[PDB]
């Protein structure tokens, strides 16, 4: 019929076997086991790679990355642009593609579903649905760790000369 | 991070064992998390996968194991450009003036009283990507300045690449799935399958620059300090194109180490070199991997690989259960001889019983010693030709070796280096009777739990890294996700543990309950057969469902 259709059977400690019979039903799978273990870190991280800790927590504090929230904010907004974030996502397969759909409808529907027994940050303004966008910019953020990632603050830091001698 | 394989010549069954050991933090967006993926007939993977990410990133199937390490190519290059003369936000290439383009973002912040504010903020970027300052190395002057070029922006086949790996079947497979996608970013990649064959490749995405480029693209004074840095005034410096690889401008796979043996490799984050001393992997771009002296780890690993006698699973446990210090090997001998010549120097005394009682190890119950000596090396690393052997490129395994106390500046600056060593460490609020376990920790919520391993540059395999916080060393990274698989006939038999546990909520009955027995060094069954996982009597299981 439609759509997202997951079988998860959990073993000791708490980890998952994710059973589904498509790459939408497995990413439904993922992101609902993931969400009841994790939900308020991959929330954090989200809200670092869209930019936006200094609109949540001000410029005093530092992601978990420890840069500064600002200089953070400035570096992801320039990495994760609509334009690149578009450019990505025309690039994936369609497994790929439905593989993040369904993560994400996964974690949404534990948060739909949360009442707090393995989330701390219930009712907080940045515990909020996601999209796959969201987890474009988690996976991009991931990818220039070798690269551009390590010049953050650098990046930030790049003015052209004043009047000086 | 470590990783070793083991083939059919060498493991005690004749088939292929992987150890899986990466190093990585114990929070954030680089946290693994352990699970199971299976689309019946056609997908069956397990092992672990960091924030967000649909797929497994280290793990194993019916006949295959692998795993990564951070490695030593860059991903990246500096472009050193010439500005204008006549205007520091242009630049010249082959001569013609350019202008920077800008991009200005705009960010929300959250103000003292509680209101969003507008802040916006310019991004220059010249053709080559992004301008960078480390103020005092990498200015913006009138003369010159700096641009990155990231080899991973374009890399958008980075998520296909790990689902293609978990869709191999095995060394072979693995191989031609991950040189045909190119789509690794950062890591090398280390396996072994059931037919017993042992895969390291160094194989990611890398700047390519043909070689009679190199030596007048290359920035001298900044390659020298392992930054990789090109000129950027000179059209002929930007990366090599080559209708094999699988990205423009990335080095093709066919020109990226690989090595697939039936007796061992490894790596603990040194570059492609000594992957098995036995076959050494040369003459490849300085980009991709250098003949540099190895780290303590994989001289530690390289030390227990050799030779002829079979390796068992649990001689690859061991090796990180151990927390031997492998760097106490090298100077520890030397040290406590200057301790006996130096009786009755009463500054040197506690440390140096310390450092004679000690067992070498980064153990819950390795007593002060450890703590004495790794201040000492901190100061030790920094001395002058205070090595008896120093760094022989014909023993690249066996030296550095010893300390040159028979050179009287270098006995004088080691006995010196210790003496502040052991008053540092006597000046921090450390007890009588105190062992490392009472000392590195990780907090779970209102209590603690004591955490074996030390730091890696220390070359103690069980890699763990801490900061001081209040009373105690915190544990911030190292050793997380491990996995040591086997191919037994029932199917593959996987052992290890996630010792941060799987969840970072201190309300879940899993934020601390593979921690415990990570203090305890008690790996166990990674179940991964149905019959593994109805054996579970923990075990649950819930169906869930929407539409689209
Ligand atoms: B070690 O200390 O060298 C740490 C290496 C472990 C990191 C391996 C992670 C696998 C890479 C996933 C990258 C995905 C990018 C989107």
């Amino acid at each position: 019929p439609t759509g997202l259709a997951a079988d998860i059977r959990w073993t000791a400690y708490g980890v998952p076997h994710i059973r589904a019979k498509d790459e939408r039903g497995l990413g439904y799978g993922i992101g609902y086991a993931y969400a009841r273990d994790n939900a308020c870190l991959l929330a954090e991280e989200i809200v670092t790679a869209r930019g936006e800790r200094a609109r949540y927590f001000g410029s005093e504090g530092k992601s978990s990355a420890e840069l500064d929230n600002l200089p953070s904010d400035i570096f992801y907004a320039w990495l994760n642009q609509p334009e690149a974030l578009q450019a990505f996502w025309q690039a994936q397969t369609p497994a790929v593609r439905q593989l993040l759909e369904g993560y994400a409808a996964g974690f949404n529907r534990f948060l739909r579903e949360a009442d707090g027994k393995t989330t701390s940050c219930l009712g907080q303004p940045w515990l909020r649905a996601i999209a796959t966008d969201d987890l474009l910019r988690l996976t991009r953020r991931l990818l220039v760790e070798g690269g551009v990632g390590q010049f953050a603050d650098a990046l930030v830091a790049a003015a052209p000369p004043g009047a000086e001698k | 991070s470590n990783a070793i394989a083991v083939g059919s010549e060498r493991s005690a069954d004749g088939k292929g064992m992987l150890l899986a050991n990466p190093h990585f933090p114990w929070n954030g967006a680089m946290r693994f998390y352990q699970m199971h993926l299976t689309i019946p007939g056609r997908l069956d993977v397990m092992g672990a996968s960091l924030p967000g990410l649909p797929v497994v990133n280290i793990g194993f199937s019916r006949h295959l194991a692998w795993t990564h390490t951070v490695d030593t190519s860059s991903h990246f290059t500096l472009y050193r450009l010439a500005l204008d003369p006549k205007d520091p936000r242009r630049y010249l290439v082959d001569g013609r003036s350019l202008p920077l383009e800008e991009k200005s973002v705009a960010i929300e912040v959250r103000g003292a009283d509680g209101k969003l504010s507008r802040v916006e903020h310019k991004v220059y970027q010249s053709i080559y990507g992004p301008l960078v300052v480390w103020p005092g190395k990498l200015d913006w002057n009138r003369s010159e300045a700096y641009a990155l070029r990231d080899a991973n922006l374009e890399n958008t086949r980075v998520l296909q690449q790990w689902y293609s790996i978990n869709q191999a079947s095995d060394v072979a497979d693995l191989r031609r799935r991950v040189e045909a996608l190119q789509g690794i970013p950062w890591v090398n990649t280390l396996a072994a399958d059931e037919q017993g064959n042992a895969l390291y490749m160094n194989q990611s995405v890398v700047p390519y620059l043909k070689p009679e480029l190199i030596p007048a693209c290359a920035i001298p004074q900044l390659v020298a300090e392992g930054l990789p840095a090109l000129q950027g005034q000179d059209s002929r410096c930007a990366w090599s194109r080559d209708p094999a690889a699988a990205q423009a401008g990335i080095t093709p796979a066919a020109q990226l180490p690989v090595l697939l043996r039936r007796d061992f490799v490894q790596n603990s984050n040194d570059s492609a070199w000594l992957t098995n001393p036995a076959s050494p992997l040369q003459g490849f771009s300085p980009l991709v991997s250098q003949e540099k002296p190895i780290g303590p780890r994989a001289r530690y690993a390289l030390s227990r690989l050799q030779g002829k006698q079979p390796l068992e699973a649990k001689t690859l446990e061991e090796m990180v259960t151990a927390n031997h210090v492998f760097s106490a090997d090298q100077v520890l001998p030397d040290l406590l001889r200057l301790c006996r010549d130096n009786q009755g120097e009463k500054s040197l005394a506690r440390a140096c019983a310390a450092l004679a009682q000690w067992d070498r190890g980064a153990n819950l119950d390795s007593g002060s010693g450890f703590v004495y000596f790794q201040r000492f090396m901190q100061r030790f690393a920094e001395l002058d030709g205070a090595w008896k052997e120093p760094f022989d490129a014909q023993r690249p395994l066996d030296t550095p070796q010893g300390i040159a106390l028979d050179r009287p500046q270098v006995a004088t600056q080691v006995r010196q280096a210790l003496a502040d060593a052991a008053a540092e460490v006597e000046k921090s609020g450390i007890p009588d009777g105190a062992r490392w376990g009472d000392l590195q920790v990780s907090t779970r919520g209102q209590e603690r739990i004591a955490i074996p391993g030390g730091d890696g540059h220390f070359g103690v395999y069980n890699a763990i890294q801490s900061v001081r916080k209040g009373d105690h060393l915190e544990v911030v990274g190292g050793t997380s996700y491990i996995q040591l698989v086997t191919f037994p006939e029932e199917g593959p038999k996987a052992r290890g543990l996630l010792a941060f546990s799987q969840s970072s909520d201190p309300r879940s009955p899993h934020y601390r309950d593979q921690t415990e027995l990570f203090s305890r060094q008690q790996w166990q069954t990674l179940p991964f057969s149905d019959r593994q996982i109805d054996a579970d009597p923990q075990l649950q299981r819930l169906s869930i469902r929407e539409a689209a």
